[PDB]
């Protein structure tokens, strides 16, 4: 459950993550990239629904992190990626699970994405992400009991007549002992 | 040979850009060879690519090829 002023701190950081992370897919795809940051509660069982069959999945953690958190691609942009770093265009986004190197390849690229995620909390808690696992099946995650509430952090990763989204889901079980600590006794 | 055959059976998965590289720097009538025993909707493909390589990672392909040297049993001089 979540507070109306706690929500505005996350808007805060996450639309930060954005910029630079604009910034990075740009420099990755070669031409300009617009992001734009959505925020939002939901059950777990709600957003782990809404991630497309198959599509690849980072479920990672930090050090003083207490659980683990999802960031998911959707396939498109995945792929579209893909051929780009490799001197390639991007004209075509296959419709099935990423490979050996696929996956070897792009696990680097969301670790370096993962971690301006890390700087734009690094004000509230810093954190060295250490990803833990990857999948590429959703109804195969299962994080944490299904009922629980997520800070859902969606990026619009546009350009062109493309248009994508990355998500960050930040768990509740996981944002409850820094909440208290931050949020709530110095700062009220 | 074994050679070829488990590059293709291993190349015929990989994207047709994946493949592009790869088949890039091998050598030009063994590159055929593969190009040759893939299905035409990738060969067209893989070559229309091939074409359009002005580009070139130092760390893809680094990747790439510490990939087939512990999948494909030995790699040879083309990546070397």
């Amino acid at each position: 459950k979540f507070s109306k002023e706690q929500l505005r701190t996350f808007q805060m950081i996450h639309e930060n993550f954005g910029r630079a992370l604009s910034t990075y897919l740009s420099g990755r795809l070669r031409t300009f990239v617009d992001v734009e940051i959505s925020i939002d509660q939901l059950t777990y069982e709600e957003f782990i629904r809404s991630v497309m069959i198959p599509s690849f999945i980072v479920i990672f953690t930090g050090d003083v992190f207490e659980g683990s958190a999802i960031f998911e691609m959707r396939l498109d942009l995945f792929y579209t990626m893909l051929d780009i770093i490799m001197g390639g265009p991007g004209e075509n986004p296959p419709n099935r699970p990423p490979t050996e190197i696929e996956t070897s390849i792009m696990r680097k690229e969301v670790t370096n994405m993962l971690t301006l995620l890390a700087q734009a909390w690094s004000d509230f808690q810093y954190f060295i992400p250490s990803i833990e696992n990857v999948e590429t099946n959703p109804q195969f995650v299962q994080i944490v009991p299904p009922n629980e509430i997520v800070l859902l952090v969606t990026a619009s990763v546009s350009w062109g007549e493309f248009t994508s989204f990355i998500n960050v889901c930040w768990p509740f079980s996981l944002l409850e002992p820094l909440l208290e600590k931050l949020s709530d006794r110095f700062w009220m | 040979g074994s050679h070829m055959v488990q590059l293709v059976n291993f190349l015929q998965s990989e994207h047709p850009q994946t493949i592009a590289v790869v088949l890039s720097y091998l050598d030009p009538p063994v590159a055929a060879q593969i190009l040759g025993a893939l299905p035409e909707e990738l060969q067209t493909e893989v070559l229309k690519r091939i074409a359009l390589l002005e580009r070139t990672s130092p760390e893809v392909v680094k990747e790439i090829e510490r990939n087939l040297e512990k999948k494909i049993s030995g790699f040879s001089r083309t990546f070397s």
